[PDB]
């Protein structure tokens, strides 16, 4: 056995931690956050969010290898506003996006019961 | 234990240090039949 | 040896259709009809069943 | 036209080749006689009446496909690649796993690789029905993109579906037997099948003998890993002082059958059979029937592969510098003829000399399935979901499984067993040695200036050892 | 197996459709152990009488 | 600096396919779910064989991978089904399991053909799809099979047995409007299904201020889920993600003082 | 093990005489029996 | 006998004495990795825990080493042995409670292979000192060794089915000495020819020369992600080159993030013309050539073999000769994880379509061929006539080869041409061609236009037969098609006559290279 | 009885005749036979 269980890419062990702050000291008010057993599913949707608050400098992510599951985030913003705002404000926008499109399709799968035309 | 001849397939049990024939058929070619320990497999 | 149970790349259920296309085959069907009357438009699904070779029907003729 | 219409029915009317010569229409010709002979290549071109080459033609071949050997004749199109590349194809489909005989259940061979799902090809040549390829093939049509995706393919490497993988992709088995006789070499000196009990036998080692049954053989079913005692057999001690067979390391199979009968002088032995099954990994090695051959660089999942317009991923993707450098365009229509006759369903045809199968034939066919004419797709980023600003070129080819996989290429040493004369390290049935420091190696060393690197390597690591000398005199004492 | 001799390892014009052009392996060996093409069919001989 | 109103449009419905528009929404979100139907929707097969005789012809291994590929109906009970790994059973009971049968001999001289009808269940909500057959051996007069079978419940990031779904379509843009890719020769390209323009045009006039909305899916379904609670299922799981991220977020940044 | 360790700096090289290999080896008179183990 | 028990190779005085066999080394195959740094290399789980390392005891490290030592041969960053003071060597394996066992300052645990570890890595023929070099640990979950590509130049290696060994140095003046004599970042530049030997390579090549052309632009959230990615960023974002209509950054911006410290360079590129330091636009240059790097930044140019290879006074020479040997790495390592992850957006492929030509240039490659094959005839059949005068130490046959030959070499060129000046700018070929990652020009005149001129023994095809070269013709012709001119093209085929002949041409070839190989290697050992 | 444009079908005939009757190993039986 050289290879690893398939349940290694997403079940976290005992002594992990999802998530892990650590703040970047070459620029005042950077961030940077490391989800653990992650990949590019959860890592995309976050970055497209933050890029449209009008308070952001930056915002990117990494996978730094694909062999590993891990991901690295980065957010820069003004000096009035902090990076865990802005993350945890990110989050909170798609779930009352995702919430509501369900809501819009669980409607129109039952606006055809018999049929509209 | 118990063989399995390799011509008509009729189990008979060899006793150690016996000669190695069939009955019925007269034979020289014996397979040992499968254990009965159970092993269980993946569908992945 | 034997039909798989899927498709490799898709993953559309395939095993279940080789009696069919036998049969079909069997009448006056070309290849190329017989795969659109079971419903296979994918070029990767139809490569499934075009190029089989069937080699459990000659693993049966040897006596258990 | 007489003998062809009369030839086409040798079911049922008994004329076949032989009444052929008989009638002096074919003949065979050796090499000498074949220096006052002239040839033609082609009868409904070279025998036509105009300014023409010649006029005393006194032969004709039948077709000009038959000057090539076996392995060289399941070549699609192998009068578009460059010459060095049919050699190595043709020394390399030579071990290429398959199914090799119908009747592989009986035989107790040794090292017999077999395949799980094995298909013919999509794009044939006319000379493989006599060669049965299609009754015994070695090989499976995959979806195959030549483009640059993450920069695991480059070099000759392939990066493949991992979800493939799991539904069945190139997976196969590996058999492997071993021998044991049981012999009398002396009058006293005798063995016999037992199973070996500890205080009454001695020469043992300590792992377990649990697994054997009372005749000293291992029941099929049982999945015996590595280091495990298979066979026992004791012999007589001028008490009883056991050896046996163990197996190699890292096995991990599973008994298949065990047989028992006398061999030729008489002396009862026996044969078993193990069972392994092999997954394809990131280092096994897979093969075009172009030459090209190169190894897995990494597996990525289906929600990673990069997709086309209606969800088709490629189950390899290939590095396209691979193609200009040995220039191998037969190995760039047979993916174009392959995408034709999926949507057809027909099955192609890439007869070497054929003159009636041009690329403006193929690709004015492919226009009418609604495809571009070329090949080329759109396909969209799987990370990301954005379009790839240039077009990917994608289609089925017919790949094949080499013999070399990784699980019997690694292997390492850190203070094993040596030698007893000269005390030099030692490998024996431990499987695991050392690798030898060579000559060129020990210059490598001396001109890199490394002296303590250079006399670790050769004194402190291969038999150190110490003695007495004298003083006055250069003697050991 | 060694001698570095070509004439005996190269391609002869004579070998036209008797034995295979293209299959050979590489090494040392190169041009020494060949194929014989697809109709190639060797004599067994007769009497002269 | 907030979400926007997406709205959906169905356009067919089968038993085996959904067509449907999402309008109003970013690409980053409209790709995060097409991963999601594949992936990480959850879904019952068989994942533990043990064979008690087997004398056809596939070996052992050959037949305990031809059943897990199989489709279990899993239309209902899944939200029913601890993992495993959670329940706090032992390795197996009612509660995070399914248990199967097989037991067939063939006595007559014609052979005989091992379909899916012979996977006989205790729980009568998850069968095979059957209400042809699949195909699992055949057997000769002397020979036999006989079996037992636990059915888990996972998602496809284990293993592709586990994925609910066939091909999923997904595309957007259908001319190059943003011109996203570039043709070398825009005239040699066959229309988009989904485009508007004339018979005698190739692509739409580039406008530089856009941006890609309007996406177009095709959901197929292999037999477990219906094509309609794939979708659901989907959204229900991606949403309950980013919901327990957020509270290890928060955890994080209160533990901070 | 109690005497010191210390490095070659010459090696020199000769016939030896009958007198030291007389002196140095070990089966004092001398090996006269061809057979090599009795019991 | 005695002096036959110490005989030559394979005696005690040739085979046991300078080459013999050593433990602490594992063997396996070799797959790419572009994620890793130049100097590490990937290690399988299974070759890392049997392989050890003696760590000495000190009151630094001691409660380390007894955690190390409470786990043993079970988990896998654990210990297999302890050696004390007296020089007992206890085994972990048999040891029956673990706890028992206290370290102490002087004794000597025997640890597991672990991260950040210096090994020594070769293939399978080293010939010159850079076939052997010292690289640094990293593990990874599969079974292959896993190395960058650039690094494979030296080597000389490619992946498909090769295979490397590696050798653990025990001790720790050993460990000091390959750490400062042999790491592979120190030997960049050659003493052979004092140019580099790691250069940019395979496909980052290729996906260079694309990304510095003149009109490349990318988005905000495409330069934010391209950034993710530099080892070596201050942590600022560059003004864009374009602010009005809407802010777009363009290649030659982002690539001057990557070149290091304040470096100054002038080169030209593949395609430049000779005719353009003549007249005016000298330093305007229309094609945008003459790649000019002022105080560390790219003003203009794009970027090929010429500028990034393994040339003398490259880009890479530069940075070396200047900023040391730590930046270089970086700088490697930069530019082939910036690379790929944009060419996962531009993409690139090879298709047919990349292989044909349009109407007018194959009716121009007949035409030119036909007169060809024209000329041929009249030569053949003005020398019938002896009407041929030889030149001053040439017999009458070989002036009439040496002209056969000039004829056909022309039309192999002139032909070669018109395959060039008909591509276009989207063309696959030309872009492995001109980025010089892949092929040369006769590649592309091959495939498309003719094939040529086969020959064995450096002459033209022999009369095998007896005055014929085939049973197709008849005696003694002399023309192109009888004598081995290949007139196809590799996307037309070819005719069996010409397959055979084009077999006889590569068997030749093939047979050099099985010789040359022994030759060299038994010469530079006696040189050695 | 002039076979034009039919030769390509006509020459797999005469090809499948040769191999049906001498077979690929004709080589080795037919000198042992011998
Ligand atoms: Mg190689
Ligand atoms: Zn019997
Ligand atoms: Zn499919
Ligand atoms: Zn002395
Ligand atoms: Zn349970």
């Amino acid at each position: 056995m050289n290879a690893p269980p398939a349940f290694e890419s997403f079940l976290l062990f005992e002594g992990e931690k999802k998530i892990t702050i650590n703040k970047d000291t070459k620029v005042p008010n950077a961030c940077l956050f490391t989800i653990n057993k992650e990949d590019h599913t959860l890592g995309n949707i976050i970055k497209s969010q933050l890029l449209k608050d009008p308070q952001v400098l930056f915002a990117g992510y990494k996978v730094p290898h694909p062999l590993e599951h891990k991901i690295i985030i980065r957010v820069q913003t003004t000096p009035d506003y902090s990076p865990q705002e802005a993350f945890t404000n990110a989050i909170t926008d798609l779930i009352s996006e995702l919430s509501l499109l369900e809501e819009r399709f669980r409607v129109a799968i039952k606006d055809k019961q018999e049929g509209i035309e | 234990m118990i063989y399995i001849c390799g011509e008509c397939h009729t189990e008979n049990e060899i006793k150690s240090r016996d000669p190695i024939r069939c009955r019925e058929c007269g034979y020289r070619i014996m397979y040992k039949k499968r254990t009965k320990r159970l092993v269980v497999f993946d569908a992945r | 040896m034997i039909i798989p149970v899927r498709c490799f790349t898709c993953g559309k259920i395939v095993g279940n259709k080789w009696e069919a296309y036998l049969g079909l085959l069997q009448a006056e069907y070309t290849e190329g009809d017989a795969l659109d009357a079971l419903g296979l438009k994918r070029y990767c699904c139809r490569r499934m069943l075009l190029a089989h070779v069937d080699l459990i029907e000659k693993l049966l003729n040897y006596a258990p | 036209k007489r003998h062809i219409d009369q030839l086409k029915e040798r079911e049922y009317n008994n004329y076949s080749w032989q009444d052929l010569v008989a009638s002096g229409v074919v003949e065979y010709i050796d090499t000498l006689e074949e220096e006052t002979v002239m040839l033609a290549m082609t009868p409904d071109d070279l025998q036509e009446k105009e300014v023409a080459y010649c006029s005393t033609y006194t032969h004709c071949e039948i077709h000009p496909s038959m000057i090539l050997g076996v392995c060289a004749s399941i070549i699609p199109f192998p009068d578009h690649n460059q010459s060095p590349r049919n050699t190595y194809q043709s020394a390399m489909g030579k071990q290429a796993m398959g199914v090799y005989i119908t009747n592989f259940h009986v035989r107790m061979d040794t090292l017999a690789h077999v395949l799980y799902y094995p298909q013919k090809p999509l794009v044939t040549t006319r000379s493989m029905e006599y060669l049965r390829f299609r009754e015994l093939p070695a090989g499976i049509n995959s979806i195959v993109a030549i483009a640059s995706y993450t920069g695991y393919n480059q070099e000759d490497s392939v990066i493949m579906n991992r979800s493939a993988v799991d539904r069945g992709f190139f997976r196969s088995v590996f058999y492997r037997s071993y021998k044991e006789q049981e012999s009398k070499k002396g009058f006293d000196q005798e063995e016999v099948f037992e199973k070996p009990t500890r205080e009454t036998c001695q020469g043992m080692r300590h792992a377990i003998y649990d697994k054997l049954d009372d005749d000293g053989l291992i029941a099929p079913g049982v999945r015996v890993s590595g280091d495990d005692v298979i066979i026992g057999k004791t012999v007589t001690l001028p008490t009883k002082r056991d050896c046996s067979t163990f197996l190699r390391t890292s096995e991990t199979g599973i008994v298949d059958q065990v047989m028992v009968t006398l061999n030729q002088e008489g002396y009862k032995f026996c044969k078993i059979r193990v069972r392994s099954v092999r997954i394809p990994q990131i280092g096994d090695k897979f093969a075009s029937r172009h030459g090209q051959k190169g190894t897995c660089g990494i597996q990525y999942r289906q929600e990673d592969m990069p997709f086309t317009c209606e969800g088709i991923t490629p189950d390899i993707i290939i590095n396209p510098h691979a193609i200009p450098s040995r220039m191998t365009i037969g190995h760039l229509i047979e993916c174009l003829q392959g995408k034709v006759s999926a949507n057809k369903g027909e099955i192609g045809d890439a007869t070497p000399f054929n003159d009636a199968v041009n690329v403006q034939k193929i690709s004015n066919l492919l226009s009418d399935y609604g495809y571009h004419l070329r090949g080329n797709e759109v396909l969209y980023n799987g990370f990301t979901g954005r379009k790839i600003t240039s077009q990917i070129f994608i289609g089925p080819t017919y790949y094949q499984r080499l013999k070399h996989m990784v699980d019997d290429k690694i292997h390492s040493r850190a203070r094993g067993p040596i030698q007893i004369l000269n005390r030099q390290p030692m490998e024996g049935r431990s499987r695991d040695g050392g690798l030898r420091f060579g000559e060129m190696e020990r210059d490598c060393q001396i001109a890199h200036g490394a002296a303590q690197f250079l006399r670790e390597r050769l004194f402190e690591a291969s038999d150190p050892y110490q003695v007495h000398v004298c003083n006055l005199c250069g003697i050991m004492a | 197996r060694d001698g570095k001799l070509a004439k005996p390892r190269q391609l002869h014009n004579t070998l036209w459709g008797m034995v295979c052009p293209a299959e050979t392996p590489e090494g040392h060996a190169v041009g020494l152990v060949k194929n014989l093409a697809l109709m190639a069919y060797i004599s067994v001989g007769s009497q002269p009488s | 600096p907030y979400a926007n109103q997406p709205t959906v449009r169905i356009t067919e419905l089968t038993d085996e396919n959904v067509k449907f528009i999402i309008e109003n929404t970013d690409l980053a979100v409209a790709n995060s779910i097409r991963r999601v139907f594949i992936a990480e929707v959850p879904i019952i097969a068989i994942d533990w064989v043990q064979i008690d005789a087997n004398s056809s012809v596939l070996h052992d291994e050959f037949i305990a991978h031809r059943l897990g590929l199989i489709p279990l109906t899993s239309d209902d009970i899944v939200d029913k089904l601890q993992y495993s790994r959670d329940c706090t059973c032992e390795e197996f009971c009612p509660e995070c399991s399914v248990e199967f049968t097989l037991d067939v001999r063939c006595n007559e001289d014609q052979t005989r053909h091992v379909t899916s009808r012979d996977l006989i269940s205790n729980s009568p909500r998850v069968i095979p799809v059957t209400s042809d057959d699949i195909l699992i051996v055949k057997l000769r007069k002397g020979q036999e099979l006989r079996l037992r079978a636990y059915a888990k419940k996972g998602f496809g990031k284990e293993h592709a047995k586990w994925n609910p779904t066939a091909g999923v379509a997904f595309e957007y843009d259908p001319d190059n409007a943003l011109r996203h890719t570039v043709y070398p020769k825009p005239e040699e390209w066959p229309k988009s299904e989904y485009s508007e323009l004339d018979e005698d045009e190739s692509q739409a006039p580039y406008d530089p201020n856009g941006k890609p909305e309007r996406f177009y899916y095709n959901v197929e379904s292999c037999g477990s889920l219906r094509p309609e609670t794939i979708v659901l299922s989907a959204l229900s799981g991606l949403k309950k993600k980013l919901s327990d991220l957020q509270t290890q977020l928060s955890h994080e940044i209160q533990s901070d003082v | 093990s109690a005497c010191p360790l210390r490095t070659i700096k010459r090696v020199q090289f000769g016939v030896l005489s009958p007198d030291e290999l007389k002196r140095m080896s070990v089966t004092e008179g001398g090996i006269k029996y061809p057979e090599t183990t009795e019991g | 006998s005695l002096k036959q028990r110490l005989k030559g190779k394979e005696g005690r005085v040739r085979g046991n004495l300078m080459g013999k066999r050593v433990d602490f080394s594992a063997r396996t195959v070799i797959t790419p990795d572009p994620n890793l740094s130049i100097d590490q290399v990937g290690v399988p789980r299974s070759i890392a825990a049997n392989m050890t390392f003696a760590e000495i005891v000190t009151p630094f490290n001691i409660d380390r080493l007894q955690e190390l030592v409470r786990r043993g041969n079970s988990q896998y960053p654990g210990a297999k042995y302890i050696i004390r003071d007296n020089g007992d060597r206890i085994d972990l394996r048999f040891h029956p409670k673990p706890s028992d066992l206290h370290l102490q300052t002087g004794y000597k645990v025997e640890r597991h292979m672990c991260d950040g570890d210096i090994v020594i890595f070769n293939r399978q023929p080293t010939l010159h000192k850079m076939s052997m070099m010292g690289h640094r640990v990293r593990i990874l979950p599969w079974s292959t060794f896993r190395l960058n590509l650039s690094v494979t130049t030296p080597y000389n290696a490619d992946f498909d089915g090769d295979e490397m060994n590696l050798h653990l140095p025990q001790s720790l003046e050993t460990r000091a000495e390959i750490q400062e004599l042999a790491m592979v970042p120190r030997m960049i530049v050659t003493p052979q020819s004092n140019r580099p030997v790691m250069g940019i390579v395979q496909d980052t090549l290729t996906a260079v020369r694309k990304f510095t052309k003149r009109d490349v632009f990318l988005e905000r959230g495409e330069v934010m992600n391209l950034l993710m990615f530099l080892s070596t960023w201050d942590g600022k974002v560059p003004q864009p080159a374009i602010l009005k209509p809407r802010p777009l950054w363009t290649g030659k911006q982002i690539f001057s993030l990557i070149i290091p410290g304040h470096i100054n360079c002038i080169r030209t590129h593949s395609t430049h013309p000779d005719d353009e330091d003549s007249g005016p636009y000298k330093h305007i240059s229309p094609g945008d050539t003459k790649v000019v790097v002022e105080n560390g930044e790219l003003i203009m140019g794009i970027l090929c073999k010429k500028s990034l290879g393994t040339s003398a006074g490259s880009l890479v020479h530069i940075s070396y000769l200047e900023m040391g040997h730590d930046i270089t790495r970086l700088f490697y390592s930069n530019i082939q994880t910036v690379i790929n992850n944009w060419l996962l957006i531009e993409g690139h492929t090879i298709g047919i379509g990349d292989s044909i030509a349009d109407s007018k240039t194959y009716q121009d490659i007949q035409n030119t061929i036909k007169k060809a094959k024209q000329d041929v005839i009249e030569v053949i059949e003005k020398a019938h006539n002896n009407e041929l005068e030889p030149t001053p130490g040439n017999t009458l046959r070989q002036t009439f080869e040496n002209q056969v030959n000039r004829i056909l070499n022309d039309a192999r060129d002139k032909t070669g041409s018109s395959a060039q000046k008909s591509l276009s700018e989207y063309n696959n070929f030309k872009s492995m061609v001109v980025s010089g990652a892949k092929g040369s020009k006769i590649n592309i005149s091959q495939v498309i236009a003719v094939v040529g001129q086969q020959n064995v023994e450096g002459k033209r095809i022999p009369f095998g037969f007896k005055h014929r070269t085939l049973p197709h013709f008849i005696k003694d012709d002399y023309g192109p098609e009888s004598r081995g001119f290949v007139e196809n093209s590799y996307l037309a085929g070819l005719t069996p006559t010409e397959f055979f002949f084009h077999a006889m041409g590569g068997r030749e070839g093939l047979i050099d290279t099985a010789v040359k190989t022994a030759e060299t290697g038994y010469i530079q050992r006696r040189l050695i | 009885e002039i076979t034009p444009d039919l030769w390509q079908e006509a020459c797999w005939i005469v090809i499948s005749s040769y191999f049906d009757e001498k077979g690929l190993v004709r080589q080795q039986l037919d000198s042992f036979d011998e």
